[PDB]
């Protein structure tokens, strides 16, 4: 990991590593890489909290392969939970 | 900077602030003085 990090163009390779079956959506893949790696949360003096993870909204027409990007992130990420609004046989978004 | 200002005393920590709010609400309940009523009545008449 340290050997592959010292490459100058490492980040772009990660951008090229996001969803190989998906072609041409480089900025979407960049957003995926940023969300997968994420920032750092912080809490200054305990009083004020700053969130430390990137929320990405993929708004697109049908046939832009957003669902395949979601499936790729579900495969790649450590604790990835898939849910949907219209569907039924899935974990809900509401506590109960 | 906030830790320094807490050490000087210009800012109060959140738990001390919590317990102080609890203490002030449990102990004190002020009344308006008679000389503090004419100013308030006059200012409320002028606004309306
Ligand atoms: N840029 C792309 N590269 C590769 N395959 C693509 C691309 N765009 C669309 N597809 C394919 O087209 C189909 C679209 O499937 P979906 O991922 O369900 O599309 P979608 O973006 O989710 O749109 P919906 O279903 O209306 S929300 C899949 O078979 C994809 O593999
Ligand atoms: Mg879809």
């Amino acid at each position: 990991f340290r050997k592959i990090s010292r490459d100058r163009g490492i980040i772009d390779k990660i951008i090229s590593s996001m969803a190989p079956s998906i072609y041409g959506h480089r900025d979407i893949k960049t957003a995926v890489a940023c969300s997968l790696f994420g920032g750092v949360p912080k809490n200054v003096n305990g009083k004020h909290s700053i969130r430390g993870d990137i929320n990405v909204l993929l708004l697109g027409d049908p046939g832009t392969a957003k669902s395949q990007i979601l499936k790729y992130v579900e495969k790649t990420a450590h604790r990835a939970v898939f849910a949907t609004g219209q569907g039924a046989s899935a974990v809900g978004l509401t506590a109960s | 900077m906030q830790n320094q200002q807490e050490e000087n005393g210009s800012e109060i920590s959140i738990e001390k602030m919590k317990r102080y709010i609890t203490y002030c609400r449990l102990k004190c309940a002020p009344r308006l003085s008679p000389q503090a009523a004419e100013k308030l009545s006059s200012n409320f008449v002028t606004i309306r």
